[PDB]
């Protein structure tokens, strides 16, 4: 028509009848995530092994060099770069890259990058279907629990490998190490986000019991119980007064919920406030505000001090602070 | 000087460019999207109004 | 067996088992005290400082 | 044994509910107090 | 001039805490305001008047 | 490597003037809602 | 297990509190809901598609 | 040998997630 | 008061109801603006009241002193306390002001005009009023554009501010020539924020902090001027949202980034953050452990050049990765330090070998020791080692807090914007409060 | 410390930066006054 | 640079430049030794700097002619000696030596060759003394251990602290003997005036054992270095 | 037991006593808030 080139862009990218929606976001969220995607494919495969720590042991990381998928890893960047910002063209050479934790950087920028705009398309999306914008919230619970392993707490610690490594084995081990310098099961960040997936857990088997529970019957008894609801249907599938009625008679009725709207919020708000906390808990542990300390904290008369069971605690984190990072302390305190 | 590179992490040149090819790599990719931009404006409404907004 | 016979190789899987040498060796004094076990502070395994 | 205890629940719970094993009836709103 | 400025400064507090309290019930009855209009005028000024007379005397302690 | 460094400059300077310059056109009236 | 069904109750929960219905017309949007109403009250094609 | 093997059902899983995407069972309303 | 059925707003989303009450918004505003001068002034001379002028002042758990210490009340040479009284001061000035503001927060909440739009005219706007709104700005970028010249004032006339870099202990220095070459100053903001470059943490001298605000300062008056005068164009016109709650979700994406900056300046940046008053950094006393324990070997005469460490890499001093002179160990991350306790150390080469071993002042190693035991890391209950430390001392360092507590403030923000900013497009739009039932979208679209 | 005409006011500056706090538990007890309408 | 070039800098005017991975260059001098100034002279601020490091690499291909190949470097810019000092002793016909004892004596490198696997050493040239003409200052230095003797492997072993477990070679040795290098110099330039003389060197040493893991390899490294005088 | 602890709670006494005295007086006298 006489339409523009860029027009006729612009009603492409937030056309909402493609296959998967772009939007504005996703210009920039597709190529960083394709990015970062691709390079964790080949480092988890075929990656040299990385000086992590500085001292020249280089840490094996790749299935090709006698790993299997627990074990492997994507090693984070060494000890002696820091927080330089160190890109693949301020090496000389390509291996000098690979051996001082080059693709650890690379992944966690464009991924975070991309995980901020993975956020941003679910609200564009929202606003092109006249739904309701608040999802795009609701994903900043992991979006803020992502930040912190991966970028927050480097900053803390002033560097980057001290952040979590992309392995399964590798988490394992930035637990550990997380717990004996900072003690994050006796800080109560720590404890709401536990209790944000117990609770959450919980809070789905248990709604989703009762829905099932309810069903009307519609179908026979060969026949699945699924195919009772047709899509798009408007009449209600399940008898919501009898799950209240139900749910009333079991605790006492003044603790359910009759309004369902007033259940759903519940249900999205109880775990998303939950790892808020937790995602600022290790956010706050990256500024070395560790948690609770109770050593030698119950004492008789007479100068005398008896155990408890956080004394017990501190004999796991003693013998866990003397042993990470085996060859690097020189001095008789773990400052960095 | 066994090997050459770059030299140019802890120097805080602005924008991270150091050759001036940068900046004109820097500008002319922007004045171009620009250009189509502003071209295409001719389709995007023409608020050159009181007030115009997407308003409550 | 390859951590065994090379002191080159390592994962964090290996950086693991030191880990839980560390938890071993060092609070089993006082969390099983049927066992009566006394420990020299050089029979328990350190890194260094 | 531990995995045939969840499976004395299933035939427990299938026998006792049998008349409601394909979803619940029309009409059960009787019971509001 | 020390006991002069610690008289008139527990005069300060038990003024302020009138006007913490009774202000607010000045204003929220109905027609309370167009009836205390000049009560109120001589409870702030007073207030106004003793930070002053508290404020001259530090330059004589 | 400075063949390198002019292409990232090239490729996210492009990506960025699509966001910043898609959302100058007229995006709060892509919506399904009617007035 | 656990941090699957974390993520199930949080979806599943902002998902139908995203697609609701306008039924009333203060935006307290918990008023508008009679329990023993036959329709359903938020819409299972708009979350299929998003 | 393992190390074609990992790869293997790796990219496996990836296949059935290109395929329960692009070739899903197309849902129909009413 | 009002009442739910009249507005639809629940006693909980309250204070929603008034955003098209003009005058009980402005009374909402000037008592919330009350309680941050009463936090001011409360907390001042709570602070002052249980204050050891002997000990330091980062040790006994403060934070607002040193606010006042850094602009040079009461200091003297190498972050002494000359007198105490003008920290009582601000404290009495800010308390007996809070409630002139509280007066104003009773008042117009209450008993004055609820919609001040027929009876004031120059104060009565409506929210899609454009003209009206770049006024309101307009008139606060005056406010806040003269409040940087204070700044700048009292360190050109008024007594100057503590320069921490001043040789032998920072002290008092009136700043005479302030650094206003303007590729000087925008040479920060266009820097990385990555380490080495550090984007405007890295502002290392005093001669550019009131150098800047003298930009800002003008800036922020000539910018106040425009918006008066104009009238947003109509680009701005097809780019925002127009409403309420959409001018306030703009702002909690500013003060998002705003908690985020003072997060980590007060973690990184000795210079507007003196070392003597808030307590050191985190990489401060990191680099004080290796310069102390570097004493404790010319004590004893073993050559630190030659002290090879246990993997072959250097016990005391070793090679950067760009080259040069730099400590060893695990704080080798930290190379990126610069300090006044140890910058008259280094030469070109980083830190020179004959000049540590034969140039240290004394001051230097005692200030250089109490850095190595007040390093900032802690405990919640206040314990202060590291986690596997006793109950011994009591201390935490006011870095650490103002980096925890700035931290999740200025989060939070970010997710007051995803709410409002969401809320302000969709109620701009139109469905806010749902699908219509009716005429629906995705039942007017093709499949897949 | 504070100054010596001032010195016997001690207790009751040391709840003055309790009051803030206050504040927004008064703003839920005026609301049970209405009976959250 | 020349010496006073670098100076004139201050810390900010060079931090990340990699200007401070150098040795100053001469400009004005003597090019055919002129002086021939007898006796003795501090030998002040001996810092050199390496150009290429080549590995006697006993050849992948079977045939029995060894060689030195070409190398990618691995650590970034620790590379140079600096501050090393002492005397410089001078005769008549030209005999000369030179005694060096302080000073960054030692740097760390790991270094790669094709094929993929690595090789690491620490260069050094301390305690070296060479007598001669000048230009030949041929002689012999040591080279420490690796590794210390604290070290630990990856499944906790080692000679000062460690436990254990045919595979006795891997734990009973944890060697911490120190073996010995060649280093050859050459002058190439002298300043009469200022008392800063520069020249060309070339120096082998062996690389790394694993505390007695594998037999070591031996490297030839190019370059040029620098020694003031007053 | 001191003389500063105690007139320290006898302050919080009185201000935490001022807080719903204002809502009591004005549920009483006007029945306006
Ligand atoms: C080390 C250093 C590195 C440096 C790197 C460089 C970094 C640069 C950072 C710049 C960041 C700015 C980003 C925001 C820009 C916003 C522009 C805008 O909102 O723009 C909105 C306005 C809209 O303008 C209006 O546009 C209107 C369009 O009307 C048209 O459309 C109307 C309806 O739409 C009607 O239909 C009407 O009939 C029709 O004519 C009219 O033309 C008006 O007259 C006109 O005022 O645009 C304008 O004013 C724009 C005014 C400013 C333009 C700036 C251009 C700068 C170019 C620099 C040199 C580039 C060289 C390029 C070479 C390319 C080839 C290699
Ligand atoms: C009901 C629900 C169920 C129950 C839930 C339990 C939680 C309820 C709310 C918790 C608040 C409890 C307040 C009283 C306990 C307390 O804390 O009491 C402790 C203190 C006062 O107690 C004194 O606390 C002191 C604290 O040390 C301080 O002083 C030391 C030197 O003496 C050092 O200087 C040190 O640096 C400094 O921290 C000492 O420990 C004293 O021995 C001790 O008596 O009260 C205070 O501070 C009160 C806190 C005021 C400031 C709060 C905001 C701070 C924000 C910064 C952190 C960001 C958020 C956290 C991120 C993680
Ligand atoms: C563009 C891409 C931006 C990405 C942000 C990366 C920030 C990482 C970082 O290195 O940040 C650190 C920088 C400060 O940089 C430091 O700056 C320091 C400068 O100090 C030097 O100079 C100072 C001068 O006084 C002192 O003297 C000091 O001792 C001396 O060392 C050093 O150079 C350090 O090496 C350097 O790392 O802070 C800042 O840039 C503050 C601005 C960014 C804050 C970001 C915090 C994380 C937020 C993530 C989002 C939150 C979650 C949202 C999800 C929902
Ligand atoms: C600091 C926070 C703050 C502020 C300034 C306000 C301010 C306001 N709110 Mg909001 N509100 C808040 C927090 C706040 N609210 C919170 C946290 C909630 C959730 C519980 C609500 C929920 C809410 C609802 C549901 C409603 C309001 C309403 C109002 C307005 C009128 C209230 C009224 O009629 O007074 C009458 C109240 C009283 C007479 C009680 C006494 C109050 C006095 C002022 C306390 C005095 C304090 C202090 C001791 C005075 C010192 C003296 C001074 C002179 C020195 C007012 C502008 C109403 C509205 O929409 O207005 C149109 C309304 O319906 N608020
Ligand atoms: C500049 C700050 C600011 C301002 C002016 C507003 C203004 C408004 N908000 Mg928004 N909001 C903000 C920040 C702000 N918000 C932030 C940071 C968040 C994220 C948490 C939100 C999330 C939010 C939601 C989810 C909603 C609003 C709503 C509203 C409206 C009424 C608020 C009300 O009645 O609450 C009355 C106050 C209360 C009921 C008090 C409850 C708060 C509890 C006690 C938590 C506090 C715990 C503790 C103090 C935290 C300590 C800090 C620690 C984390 C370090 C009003 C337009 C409501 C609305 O209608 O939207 C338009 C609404 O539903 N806001
Ligand atoms: C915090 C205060 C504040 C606020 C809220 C606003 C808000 C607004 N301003 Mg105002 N303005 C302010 C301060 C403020 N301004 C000041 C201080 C100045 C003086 C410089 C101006 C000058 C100004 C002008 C001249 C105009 C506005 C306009 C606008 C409107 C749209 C802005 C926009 O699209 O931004 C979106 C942001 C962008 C499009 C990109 C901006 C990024 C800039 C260019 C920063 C880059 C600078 C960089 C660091 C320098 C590189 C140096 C290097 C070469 C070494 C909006 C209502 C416009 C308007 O509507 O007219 C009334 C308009 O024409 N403002
Ligand atoms: C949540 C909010 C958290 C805080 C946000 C505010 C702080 C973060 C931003 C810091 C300042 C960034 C300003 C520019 C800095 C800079 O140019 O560094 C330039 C940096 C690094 O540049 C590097 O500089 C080094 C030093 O010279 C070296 O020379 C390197 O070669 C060079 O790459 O480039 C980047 O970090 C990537 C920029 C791409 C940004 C993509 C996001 C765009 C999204 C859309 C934006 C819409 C508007
Ligand atoms: C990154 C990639 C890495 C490698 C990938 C390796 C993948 C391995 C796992 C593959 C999983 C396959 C599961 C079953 C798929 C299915 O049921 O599709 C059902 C669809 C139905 O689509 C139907 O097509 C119909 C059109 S028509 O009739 O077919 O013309 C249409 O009517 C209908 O709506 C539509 O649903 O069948 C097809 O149309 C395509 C044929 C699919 C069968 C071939 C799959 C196997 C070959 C894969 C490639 C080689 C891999 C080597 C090992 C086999
Ligand atoms: C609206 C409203 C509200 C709010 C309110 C407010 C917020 C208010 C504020 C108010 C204020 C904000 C007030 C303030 C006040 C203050 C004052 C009143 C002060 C006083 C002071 C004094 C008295 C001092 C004293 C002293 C001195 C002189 C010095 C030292 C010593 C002493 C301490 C003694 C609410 C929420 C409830 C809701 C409803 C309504
Ligand atoms: C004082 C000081 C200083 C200075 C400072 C300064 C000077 C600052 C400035 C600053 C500035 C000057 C800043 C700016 C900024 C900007 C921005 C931040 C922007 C933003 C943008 C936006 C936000 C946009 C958006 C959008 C888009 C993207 C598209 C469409 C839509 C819209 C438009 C919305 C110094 C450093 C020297 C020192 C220290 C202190
Ligand atoms: C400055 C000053 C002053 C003033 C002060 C003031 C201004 C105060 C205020 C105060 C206040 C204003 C207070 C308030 C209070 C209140 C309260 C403390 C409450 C509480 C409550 C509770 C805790 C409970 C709650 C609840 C309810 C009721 C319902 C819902 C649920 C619950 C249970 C949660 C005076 C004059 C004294 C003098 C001195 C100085
Ligand atoms: O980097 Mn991973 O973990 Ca933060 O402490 Mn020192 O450095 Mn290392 O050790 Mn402990
Ligand atoms: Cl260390
Ligand atoms: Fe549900």
């Amino acid at each position: 028509e006489n339409s523009s080139l860029w027009a006729r862009f612009c009603e492409w990218i937030t056309s909402t009848e493609n296959r998967l929606y772009i939007g504005w976001f996703g210009v920039i969220m597709i190529p960083c995530l394709l990015t970062a995607t691709s390079v964790f494919i080949i480092a988890f495969i075929a990656a040299p092994p990385v000086d992590i720590d500085g001292i020249r042991e280089p840490v094996s990381g790749s299935l090709l060099y006698g790993n299997n998928i627990i074990t492997g890893a994507v090693i984070p960047t060494s000890n002696a770069i820091g927080l330089h910002f160190y890109p693949i063209w301020e090496a000389a050479s390509l291996d000098e890259w690979l051996y001082n934790g080059g693709p650890y950087q690379l992944i966690v920028c464009h991924f975070l990058l991309g995980v901020y705009c993975y956020m941003g398309r679910e609200w564009e999306l929202s606003f092109r279907l006249g739904m309701r914008p608040w999802i795009a919230v609701a994903y900043s619970a992991p979006v803020a629990a992502a930040s912190a392993v991966f970028l927050v707490y480097p900053i803390g610690q002033g560097s980057f490998s001290d952040g979590m490594p992309l392995g399964i084995s590798g988490t394992f081990n930035f637990m550990i190490v997380f717990q004996a310098e900072h003690n994050i099961l006796m800080h109560p960040f720590h404890m709401l986000g536990v209790a944000g997936v117990f609770g959450g857990s919980l809070f789905s088997a248990m709604h989703g019991s009762l829905v099932t529970s309810s069903l009307i019957r519609e179908t026979t008894e060969n026949e699945s119980a699924n195919e009772g609801y047709r899509f798009g249907q408007e009449e209600e599938t399940y008898n919501i007064v009898a799950a209240h009625g139900y749910f009333g008679r079991l605790i006492f009725q003044y603790a359910s919920f009759n309004n369902s709207r007033s259940l759903h919020f519940f249900l999205a708000a109880w775990p998303v406030i939950g790892i808020w906390f937790t995602a600022l808990g290790l956010s706050t542990m990256a500024f070395n505000l560790n948690g609770f300390n109770f050593n030698q904290s119950v004492v008789d008369s007479q100068g005398r001090v008896l155990n408890t069971w956080a004394d017990i605690i501190n004999r796991a984190n003693l013998g866990m602070e003397v042993m990470h990072e085996r060859n690097a302390h020189n001095f008789p305190l773990d400052l960095a | 000087l066994v090997d050459e590179r770059m030299n140019g992490d802890g120097t805080g040149r602005p924008f991270g460019v150091n050759d001036p090819v940068l900046g004109w790599v820097l500008l002319g990719v922007f004045g171009t999207m620009w250009a189509i931009w502003f071209i295409g404006q001719k389709d995007l409404g023409d608020f050159e109004d009181a007030d115009d907004g997407l308003k409550l | 067996i390859r951590a065994a016979e090379d002191p080159e190789f390592e994962t964090f899987y290996t950086k693991n088992i030191l880990l839980n040498e560390g938890i071993r060796a060092w609070m089993a004094a006082q969390d099983q005290p049927h066992e009566r076990l006394v420990f020299p502070e050089e029979v328990l395994p350190r890194g260094n400082a | 044994a531990l995995l045939f205890f969840f499976g004395h629940i299933w035939h427990g719970a299938r026998t006792i509910f049998r008349d409601v094993f394909a979803g619940i009836d029309d009409d059960i709103n009787d019971q509001v107090e | 001039m020390t006991s002069i400025l610690q008289v008139a400064l527990l005069a300060l507090i038990f003024v302020s805490f009138a006007l913490v309290v009774g202000v607010p019930v000045v204003f929220a009855t109905p027609n309370g305001w167009t009836d205390n209009k000049g009560a109120v005028f001589s409870g702030l000024s007073l207030w106004l008047l003793l930070v002053f007379v508290v404020g001259i005397l530090n330059s004589f302690v | 490597m400075l063949t390198l460094k002019i292409f990232v400059y090239t490729v996210v300077t492009f990506f960025v003037c699509l966001f910043i310059f898609g959302f100058l056109s007229n995006d709060p009236a892509r919506n399904p809602g009617k007035n | 297990g656990v941090l699957g069904a974390a993520l199930l109750c949080a979806i599943h929960g902002a998902t139908v509190e995203n697609t609701l219905f306008e039924d009333g017309d203060g935006a307290n949007t918990f008023r508008a809901f009679n329990p023993t109403q036959a329709e359903e009250t938020y819409s299972m094609v708009t979350a299929n598609r998003f | 040998m393992e190390a074609l093997v990992y790869t293997f059902l790796l990219v496996g899983t990836l296949g059935i997630i290109f395929f329960s995407i692009f070739f899903r069972d197309p849902p129909r309303m009413i | 008061g009002r009442d739910q059925e009249t507005t639809g707003f629940a006693w909980w989303s309250g204070n929603a109801r008034l955003i098209n009450l003009s005058g009980k918004l402005l009374g909402a505003h000037v008592a919330h603006a009350g309680l941050i001068v009463f936090w001011a002034g409360a907390m001042n001379l709570f602070e002052v009241s249980h204050f050891v002028p002997e000990k330091p002042m980062y040790e006994q758990g403060l934070i607002l002193l040193p606010h006042i210490a850094t602009l040079g009340y009461g200091v003297g040479p190498g972050g002494e306390i000359i007198d105490t009284f003008p920290y009582f001061v601000s404290g009495v000035l800010h308390l007996i002001s809070s409630a002139v503001l509280g007066f104003g927060g009773v008042y117009h909440s209450l008993i004055g005009p609820e919609t001040l739009e027929e009876s004031y005219p120059f104060f009565g706007y409506v929210w899609k009023d454009k003209n009206k709104m770049t006024n309101i700005l307009g008139y606060h970028l005056i406010m806040l554009g003269l409040g940087a010249w204070l700044l700048v004032w009292k360190a050109m006339y008024f007594g100057g501010v503590y320069d921490t870099w001043a040789p032998g202990g920072g002290d008092v220095r009136v700043i005479t020539n302030p650094t206003t070459n303007a590729a000087v100053i925008f040479g920060y903001l266009v820097k990385s924020p990555f380490g080495g470059d550090g984007w405007i943490c890295s502002v290392d001298n005093m001669e550019d902090i009131i150098g800047g605000h003298i930009w800002i300062g003008t800036l922020e008056i000539l910018g106040g001027i425009w918006h008066i005068y104009t009238t947003p164009w109509p680009w701005a016109r097809r780019a925002f949202v127009w409403s309420g709650e959409a001018y306030l979700s703009y702002s909690l994406g500013a003060i998002g980034v705003m908690g985020f900056i003072a997060c980590c300046m007060s973690w990184f940046n000795n210079t507007a953050y003196p070392s003597e008053f808030y307590g050191p950094t985190g990489p401060e006393a990191s680099q004080s452990q290796a310069f102390t324990f570097l004493v404790r070997d010319q004590r004893l005469g073993a050559n630190v050049a030659s002290a090879q460490g246990p993997t072959g890499l250097g016990k005391y001093l070793m090679r950067s990765p760009t080259g040069e002179i730099i400590f060893g160990g695990e704080t080798m991350r930290f190379w990126d330090f610069r300090g006044p306790w140890l910058e008259p150390l280094r030469g070109p080469n980083g830190l020179d070998l004959n000049k540590l071993k034969n140039d240290i002042q004394p001051w230097q190693e005692r200030r250089a020791a109490e850095y190595m035991t007040h390093a900032p890391l802690g405990s919640l209950n206040s314990v202060g080692g590291v986690a596997t430390e006793i109950n011994a001392v009591n201390f935490v360092s006011p870095r650490s807090w103002l980096a925890c507590s700035h931290f999740c403030l200025g989060f939070f923000f970010f997710i007051g914007h995803l709410w409002h900013a969401g809320r302000a497009r969709a109620a701009a739009a139109g469905f806010e409060k749902g699908i219509d039932r009716f005429d629906e979208p995705v039942l007017s679209m093709r499949p897949l | 410390k504070l100054p010596e005409a001032y010195a016997p006011f001690a207790p009751i500056v040391d709840v003055l930066p309790v009051i803030p706090v206050f504040f927004i538990l008064l703003a839920f007890v005026w609301q049970a006054a209405v009976s959250f309408r | 640079l020349t010496f006073d070039e670098i100076q004139g800098l201050t810390y900010l005017q060079v931090k990340g430049s990699g200007i401070a991975n150098t040795c100053p260059v001469l400009e004005s001098g003597t090019t055919n030794l002129k002086e021939l100034k007898a006796g003795s002279y501090k030998l002040e601020n001996f810092c050199i700097e390496p150009t290429s490091f080549t590995v006697k690499e006993e050849s992948q291909f079977k045939g029995g002619e060894t060689e030195f190949v070409k190398t990618k470097l691995m650590t970034r810019l620790t590379y140079t000696l600096d501050a090393m000092s002492g005397s410089f002793k001078v005769g008549s016909d030209g005999s000369a030596e030179l005694k060096e004892d302080d000073g960054i004596d030692y740097a760390a490198t790991t270094v790669q060759l094709p094929g993929g696997e690595r090789v690491a050493f620490l260069f050094t040239i301390k305690q070296f003394d060479g007598k001669g003409t000048l230009d030949g200052i041929k002689g012999d230095f040591l080279v420490p251990s690796y590794r210390g003797s604290s070290f630990l492997d990856p499944k906790g072993r080692g000679g000062s602290t460690g436990y254990d477990n045919e595979e006795l070679l891997k734990e009973n040795v944890k060697i911490t003997k120190a073996l010995k290098g060649s280093a050859v110099f050459s002058v190439a330039k002298v300043d009469p005036v200022t008392g800063e003389i520069a020249g060309v060197f070339e120096s082998i040493q062996p690389s790394d054992t694993d505390l007695g893991a594998k037999p070591p390899k031996d490297i030839k490294v190019t370059g040029l270095w620098y020694a003031q005088l007053k | 037991m001191n003389i500063e602890l105690a007139l320290t709670l006898v302050s919080l006494v009185l201000v935490v006593s001022a807080g719903p005295l204002v809502v009591v007086l004005l549920s009483a006298r006007g029945g306006n808030l």
